[PDB]
RNA sequence: CCUGCGACGC
RNA sequence: GCGUCGCAGGCCUUUUUAUU
DNA sequence: GGGTATTCGCCGTGAATAAAAAGGGTAC
DNA sequence: GTACGGAAAAATAACACGGCGAATACCC
């Protein structure tokens, strides 16, 4: 199975699983830990970022290796905004603060 | 070709500012443009910077004096 | 952004984040896919359905943006919008929160100082609560029942007020100052003498001044406005069939906004009290099962008969959104395939099929045909890679040739999971591993898969090009040990190679070099194995760099000289004349990686590689049923070990000895059998050889192809050549005995089918160990890595001189690891003296290399103090002088590693290996013993008896070192003295075991004191003539008139007189325990040593966890916690008490200890504070507490150390000193002043040493502190940052503790940048935050 | 399943862990070939309009 | 047709590969001397008494 | 909101 | 070199099997 | 009657992924 | 064939280990 794009869920905006959806590789905990146990700091960034959550960050990626530079943008990850709207909704204020 | 990066290790001092180095030197091949200073022999901007550093010619501090230099030319 | 903040929610604030209210509980029509006018999915409160489109029509446009539309009152907008707005369920009647309430200990029955089950009474409509009764015999809080509040209003009609629900709890919590009551409780603080009180008094005044600092309200805990979800966080999808499926979280907001609906309606009619109660309470029940369900009660099930999922349900647990969206996601640009082995490959490259890298680099294809010209439009381009052109395939092998691939297999348990390799474009669906790589991914080819990944950016590609090239990561971080080492195949082509008979084809003849060795194999004129001699010229580099060369002529075969031209110029001769094993081949690559470098090692590795599997396919090795041959003498051993047993069950069925001793008998000559069948077959196995050199025979090493591949360390060991060839010996059973009757059989021969039977037995337990170990080793390495996750090096030298005393460990039969394995690589804290001159002969601040080790080693030096990572005084992070090197590299530890993450690594990845399942002292050598911690008293018949607690029994050799370390009991004797030396072999010490004597130290006049029978003491008559003994009575069966009656042995003179003991001035008596067994009467002239009393008495990877976790013991060893003589109390018919007194100042000490349990301490002693008082396994909290950390430091780090050398298992003890330093993060408080701090409250350890430091700059007094231990984890949910505590475990309590504390909780590591996705401060991104 | 002439020596370490060398003439033979049936259903339902 | 790796069979210990492999040998040395008794013309008799 | 498909404008 | 129209898709829980 | 101090409930925890079915509101 | 969603029978079902807090019983 290989897969470059594809389609995304509804709630947390990831890649879906399996090879009959077109579904891409799941990196978990052990390979976080494995990456972090390196100096791959901006290889954990693009996984957990543009390659996973970021829509945003994912189109400018894909608009930048077709024109040809190798640059990503951070962003924020879509996941986090759902566990904080999840968190917010049991009564409970979370908020970044500036 | 480099398989290893051990001649690039021992220049700067740990081997993780050598991937910002490299990496600040690659990005103006690919997107200012710049000629570099090693003569290509088929390969991308990630061992063209490589080599660049091996030899020596390529540090932080010749970077910042030449982005000094770009600053006070324009 | 900045820090992250949580604190309560006010109901302000709930309005504030609604955009709506939502009245109907109905979500949507079924046969029309509208939404609802005002529902659960809504359009006038969360957004619109469709992009920039309204609802009732006229507004599809892009013009109108923002607009609100007069018809139904849609704002025309994105659909983006839809999950991010909230709305709101106005409550007609007030709802306590679960969270606050049910998570122990309770928030509302901490605060208003009331238990849980009068709250539960109250809020669930069961009983009444008076609220300001005023001038009343009833007070401010107290529980009424159903009748006591008929008989307060029938007597108490005016000026009284008593509620029952929610609106009583939020009328206790509103009138409630928070400033008086916390006065009030410290007034009472300082009155008070408890112990639980003024723990239960200090946690309240805690949490008052968390809701004081705090900007929240103690009355926001009772829910009155009701927050939703987004409907795109929670939507209906749709079926096939039509009907549209409903969630868990929809089904419960329509119940409680029917309910509430209901509950309005019925307010609304004027209802009796006793309808609403119960639709309040229905509602309570419904909000709490909105919240939490399974909290209280029974958690609703709905057509499944599976409970719900609820609002809590989505956050904590293995399918949250912590460890299954946030700590792990699922990635683009990756894939997976079967793995398979590529012989041709580099070490460097690996094999990638085309049909996954068309795929893994469509964009990059994309943008090269679009740059090229040949697409101008980008469906022009998809559509030629669909097609699959000819230019296709250029493209992807140029845009492949510098690209690495991020390899990663299933298990990852280390860093060296994941590498980096170059693509090479093959053909087929398989991917082609390197065969040197497979010992560090640990995968074999019978069917495992493994996935990979492509770096897109140019600062992932140099990190995977650098940091994680395959190249690059030979040692391993753990121990230091390679990780390229030779397999089967390339060993036993090396060995095979390497080789010499006596007599072969072109033997004895003068070679001028390898091509001429190499030109005599290839031409079928001289054998592999045939003693010539060859011209070589090694190269060596003894001078200042440059290399010398000579030239001679050795002895040598044609194998050895063949393989001398993959041997660099480096590396010297006699390295290859041997025949090469595995450790042979092993030391050769790491004396090239020491010598030459890592560039040469590389090359060296790969043609070794190369050669290997070149001439293992050149022998032709095979197995068969010759090979494995059968000893001749089996048979009689067989008929021996069966006549013994046969004498052996005639012995016992006359009635000689017992069926224990009989049983021991047969295992011992059944074991004694199998080990002379073992030794038979060896013999047979080695020499098998009888060829001619010229016309007569000699021996030679056998060529046997199972000899072959049992010698050299292919495969397989010794046991499985006796398990093979001589018979399997005695198996043991599921109870935990073994069989008597073992297997004289083999694999070779016919087994019958109980030799079977038994031995299904023991697979069935190493399957089932095998299956029931993987859990308990993921959750311990996952426990580590959340224990050890914020310890990044930030420093270079703080400049401390604290440190461990490095000393080699002794158990008592030898030792294990030396001095040199356990300080090289550290750094000094004090300077290392000579034994002889006190000069300095190495400064501190050194790292000790290997040359340190050599000028060590010589001077006889076994103690050498060094910096360790727990006695560093570095604030939030270590240095790079208290950890020492890097484990993997020659350099020193760099600034910015993640060396928590490596430590959890390095310790959780060989917890497959460990298990599951549960008189007299010898010398080995010669040499003069050191007896330290010792009182004696010389004894008229010459022996050392030994008049003190504990005592060290340790050997000094010739050289000066300790070599050996013995313990002896209180009451032994002494063979020889202390000055004396041993010869070796003799028993030192002696002593009888389940015994207790006392020794006296001077000789006299025994009399008896306190003695009287037929109370105290009883007189039995033995049957044997031998025993006529006296026993005393113990002092819990006695009678009511001796209580206070305690026997003692006076000592003294012949004259009468008492004498007195030189030293001090007491009487040298000895007090009588229970059952302690006298030898006779007084009236005779005793000796100085003589024996008065007569006294009769989970290892494996649960131990490690339970070692990490500081776990208690069941039975603990009690120690003296002050110093002082020991003295006995009186009974309360249960424990035992003991009462510790001083010699200067008072006794505020007073302790109870268990009756049941042994006590080796008698009456009148010294001891001090840390002498044990019992015998059993020790905690290590009164090891801390007691001794300090660097003594429960060593303990810990020996005790894991022991369990991890029985496996086999090299682990360096940095990273269970990074565990250490993890484990004690806290402190506590025994003297505040002049701080902020209270008194017995935890703190941070590096946040009062930063207040200590501040109070000592401003010339002030600091605080005194008490450091104290937690578990692995204790210590990851007691931490500052609330969102590494709650993503491990327990999300409910620490949110909890969070919202009542309004803690601001800053990144400042790891996992906070992992969940809100940006640089870690690790490798690069230390480097980042730095500039 | 099926017998074929087997030998066990190693080959150039591509019979290196657990691998296995299979010649051309048991692929020219067909003596491994499977056939794999699968099944797609289109259901036709009535709904409004 | 298959090479396979000799290098399993002492750690592994499963040696009846090895037995099925020689009676599989003898049994196709059997099958043979029939096929070439079949192959040229020969009567019933010998055929029968092999 | 994002993917893939079909059609049309400058 | 993009924008407009129409179609399909984004799930949840439980059980079983297989692999590491 | 205050200060302990054993018992007894209760909650939290128990590895990581790919395929193939079955069911998504039942009552009066 | 549309419409409130609860609690009592169900001829229900039923883990081992560890830490923390509350009811409660000893000991002067
Ligand atoms: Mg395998
Ligand atoms: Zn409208
Ligand atoms: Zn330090």
């Amino acid at each position: 199975h290989a897969r470059s794009t594809g389609s995304y869920s509804l709630v947390t905006q990831q890649p879906l699983g399996g090879k009959a959806q077109f579904g891409g590789q799941r990196f978990g905990e052990m390979e976080v830990w494995a990456l972090e146990a390196y100096g791959a700091a901006y290889t954990l960034q693009e996984m957990l970022t543009v390659k996973s959550d970021d829509v945003n960050g994912r189109t400018k990626m894909y608009k930048n290796i077709v024109d040809g530079n190798h640059q990503m943008e951070p962003g924020m990850p879509e996941s986090f905004n759902v566990l904080l709207k999840e968190i917010r909704s049991l009564g409970i204020n979370i908020e970044l603060e500036d | 070709a480099r398989v290893t990066v051990q001649d690039a290790v021992e220049k700067i001092g740990n081997r993780f500012d050598l991937v910002l180095v490299a990496a600040r030197r690659a990005r103006q091949m690919q997107v200012g443009g710049k000629d570099p200073l090693v003569p290509e022999e088929n390969d991308k901007t990630t061992v063209i910077a490589l080599r660049e550093i091996e030899e020596g010619l390529i540090n932080n501090q010749i970077l910042d004096v030449r982005e000094r230099q770009e600053q006070q030319e324009q | 952004f900045d820090a992250i903040k949580i604190a309560l929610a006010s109901p302000d604030m709930i309005r504030s984040w609604s955009f709506g209210e939502v009245k109907k509980p109905e979500t949507i029509n079924y046969r029309t896919f509208k939404p609802e006018r005002d529902g659960l999915f809504c359009a006038r409160i969360f957004g619109p359905v469709k992009d920039y489109e309204c609802l009732c029509g006229k507004y599809k446009r892009l013009k109108h943006r923002g607009v609100i539309c007069e018809k139904c009152g849609v704002e025309v907008t994105q659909t983006k919008v839809r999950r991010e707005r909230m709305g709101h369920i106005e409550l007609a009647s007030p709802t306590a929160h679960i969270w606050f309430l049910k998570s122990l200990p309770s928030r509302i029955g901490l605060l208003l100082d009331m238990p849980l089950r009068d709250i539960e009474r109250v809020l669930y409509f069961e009983s009444y609560v008076v609220i300001e009764g005023g001038m009343t015999n009833l007070e401010r809080q107290q529980i009424l029942t159903e009748e006591q509040y008929l008989d307060a209003l029938e007597e108490f009609g005016d000026e009284f007020d008593a509620k029952m629900g929610a609106e009583a709890i939020q009328a206790l919590l509103k009138s409630m100052d928070l400033e008086q009551e916390c006065e009030q409780l410290r007034e009472e603080l300082n009155e008070t003498n408890s112990e639980t009180k003024r723990k239960k008094l200090t946690k309240r005044i805690k949490l008052l001044e968390a809701f004081v600092q705090s900007g929240n309200k103690p009355e926001w805990m009772i829910l009155t406005v009701l927050p939703v979800l987004p409907p795109d966080l929670r939507p209906l999808v749709p079926l096939d069939g039509g009907r549209f499926a409903t969630s868990d979280l929809n089904d419960l907001y329509r119940r409680v906004i029917n309910r509430n609906n209901r509950l309005k309606r019925l307010l609304d009619l004027a209802a009796p009290d006793i309808i609403v109660r119960n639709e309040k309470r229905m509602l309570q029940e419904a909000v709490d099962a909105l919240l939490d369900n399974g909290r209280r009660g029974r958690a609703i099930t709905g057509s499944n008969k599976r409970p719900l999922k609820s609002l809590a349900d989505m956050i904590k647990g293995k399918q949250g959104r912590f460890r299954q969206n946030l700590l792990g996601k699922r990635v683009d640009y990756s894939g997976r395939s079967v793995i398979t082995v590529g012989p041709y490959l580099r070490l460097h490259q690996c094999g990638l099929p085309k049909k996954m890298a068309l795929e893994l680099f469509k964009p990059f294809i994309y943008g090269k045909l679009e740059l090229r010209g040949l697409a101008t439009t980008i469906k022009a381009a998809k559509k030629m890679v669909e097609r699959e052109e000819a230019v296709v395939w250029d493209i992807l092998d140029e845009v492949i040739r510098e690209h690495p691939v991020l390899l990663n297999r299933a298990p990852t348990l280390h860093r060296l999971g994941i590498q980096a390799f170059e693509p090479v474009l093959i053909e087929g669906k398989a991917i082609q591993l390197h065969p040197l790589v497979c010992a560090a991914y640990n995968a074999d080819f019978d069917g495992d898969q493994m996935a990979v990944h492509v770096p897109l950016t140019l600062e992932a590609q140099l990190e995977a090009r650098a940091l994680m090239m395959s190249t690059n990561n030979i040692l391993s971080p753990a121990n230091g040990e390679p990780i390229i080492v030779p397999s089967q195949d390339v060993v036993l082509g090396l060995y095979y190679m390497t080789r010499d008979c006596v007599n072969a084809k072109g033997e004895g003849m003068v070679l001028t070099g390898p091509k001429e060795a190499e030109r005599l194999y290839r031409s079928g004129l001289a054998s592999l194995h045939a003693r010539v001699k060859v011209r070589i010229t090694e190269y060596e580099k003894d001078a200042n760099g440059e290399l010398v060369a000579k030239t001679s002529l050795k002895d040598t075969t044609v194998g050895r000289a063949i393989l001398w031209m993959i041997v660099p110029k480096g590396l010297p001769y006699s390295i290859v004349n041997q025949a090469l094993g595995k450790k042979a081949i092993s030391k050769m690559l790491n004396t090239c990686y020491r010598i030459l470098g890592l560039k040469p090692t590389v090359i060296f590795a790969d043609q070794i590689m190369y050669t290997g599997f070149a001439y293992a396919a050149r022998s032709g090795a095979s197995v068969g049923i010759d090979d494995m041959v059968i000893p001749e003498k089996k048979h009689e051993i067989i008929s021996e070990a069966e006549a013994e047993v046969a004498e052996i069950q005639e012995q016992f069925q006359s009635g000689l000895v017992t069926a224990g001793e009989r049983y021991n008998k047969v295992i011992d000559i059944w074991a004694a059998a199998n080990d002379r069948v073992s030794k038979a077959m060896m013999d047979n196995l080695q020499t098998e050889t009888v060829i001619n050199r010229d016309g007569q025979e000699e021996k030679q090493v056998s060529f046997n192809s199972i000899y072959m591949m049992a010698d050299s360390g292919a495969r397989g060991s010794a046991a499985q050549i006796r398990q093979l060839a001589g018979m399997r010996g005695l198996m043991a059973k599921p109870d935990g005995s073994i069989i008597e009757t073992p297997i004289t059989a083999n694999f070779r021969e016919g087994l019958n089918v109980l030799q079977y039977f038994i031995s299904t037995h023991g697979a069935r337990k190493g399957l089932a160990d095998t299956a029931l170990k993987t859990a308990n080793s993921g959750y311990l390495t996952r426990r580590l890595v959340d224990v050890a996750q914020d310890l990044v090096v930030t420093e270079d030298d703080c400049g401390t001189h604290e440190g461990i005393m490095m000393t080699p460990v002794i158990e008592g039969g030898d030792v294990k690891e030396p001095l040199r394995d356990r300080v090289l690589g550290r750094v000094t804290a004090e300077d290392v003296l000579k034994p002889g001159t006190a000069d300095i002969l190495v400064p501190r601040n050194t790292l000790l290399h290997e040359q340190w080790c050599d000028l060590l080693e010589e001077n006889s030096v076994d103690a050498v103090k060094v910096r360790s990572v727990v006695s560093c005084d570095t604030d939030f992070g270590v240095c790079a002088h208290c950890y020492g090197r890097d484990l993997a590299r020659g350099h020193i530890i760099n600034k910015g590693e993640a060396i928590g993450v490596i430590a959890a690594q390095s310790i959780g990845e060989p917890g497959t290996q460990l298990t599951m399942r549960t008189s007299s002292i010898q010398v080995k050598n010669k040499g003069s013993i050191k007896l330290s911690n010792v009182k004696s008293v010389v004894n008229s018949s010459g022996k050392l008896v030994i008049t003190s607690r504990n005592t060290e029994l340790k050997l000094i050799d010739e050289f000066g070192r300790t070599k050996e370390s013995y313990k002896v009991p209180y009451g032994a004797v002494l063979a020889k003295g202390d000055g004396e030396q041993v010869a070796g072999g003799e028993t030192v010490a002696n002593w009888d075991p389940h015994t207790m004597p006392v020794i006296t130290e001077v000789s006299g006049f025994v009399r008896f004191t306190d003695m009287i029978d037929g109370q105290t003491i009883t007189r039995q008559t033995d049957e044997l003539t031998g025993l006529s003994s006296l026993v005393v009575l113990d002092s819990a069966e006695r009678t009511a008139g001796g209580k206070d009656l305690r026997p003692a042995l006076k000592i003294v003179d012949a004259q009468g007189n008492d004498v007195l003991i030189p030293g001090t001035d007491m009487p040298a008596q000895y007090f009588l325990p229970g059952k302690a067994i006298v030898q006779l009467e007084d009236g005779v002239q005793i000796s100085s040593g003589d024996t008065l009393a007569r006294i009769p008495q989970t290892g494996g990877l649960p131990r490690v966890a339970d070692l990490f976790e500081a776990r208690r013991p069941k039975e603990p060893a009690i120690l003296a916690e002050i110093s002082g003589i020991v003295s006995f109390g009186k009974e309360t018919k249960g424990k035992r008490r003991l009462v510790i007194t001083p010699v200067d100042g008072s006794d505020p000490y007073e302790e109870m200890i268990p009756k049941w349990r042994q006590l080796n301490v008698f009456e009148g002693e010294r001891v001090e504070r840390g002498d044990v008082i019992s015998d059993g396994p020790e905690a290590p909290h009164d090891i801390l507490r007691l001794r300090g950390v660097h003594a429960v430091t060593r303990y810990i780090v020996n005790e894991v150390q022991d369990v991890y050398r029985l496996q086999g298992v090299k682990i360096n003890d940095k990273h269970i000193e990074v565990i250490v330093r993890q484990m004690l993060r806290k402190a506590t408080i025994v003297n505040a002043g002049s701080s902020d701090f209270l008194e017995g409250e935890q703190v941070e350890y590096s946040r009062v040493k930063i207040a200590n430091r501040e109070l000592e700059a401003n010339g002030k007094v600091g605080a005194t502190y008490s450091r104290d231990l937690l578990g692995i984890t204790k210590a990851s949910l007691a931490t500052e940052s609330f969102i590494s505590a709650a993503s491990f475990q327990e999300t409910t309590r620490v949110l909890t503790e969070a919202a009542v504390a309004g803690k601001r909780d800053e990144l400042r590591g790891l996992k906070e940048n992992v969940i809100v996705g940006r640089l870690i401060p690790a490798g690069t991104g230390y480097a980042y935050h730095q500039d | 399943g099926q017998n074929m002439r087997v030998a066990f020596m190693p080959w150039n370490g591509y019979n290196f862990e657990d691998s296995i060398l299979v010649s051309e003439r048991v692929v020219q033979e067909d003596r491994f070939t499977t056939i794999h049936i699968q099944e797609l259903a289109c259901v036709s339902r009535d709904t409004k309009l | 047709d298959i090479v396979l790796n000799p290098l399993g069979v002492p750690s592994r210990m499963n040696i009846g590969q090895i037995l099925e492999t020689h009676l599989g040998m003898a049994a196709k040395g059997i099958g043979d001397k029939i096929n070439a008794m079949l192959k040229q013309q020969q009567e019933v008799a010998k055929l029968r008494e092999f």
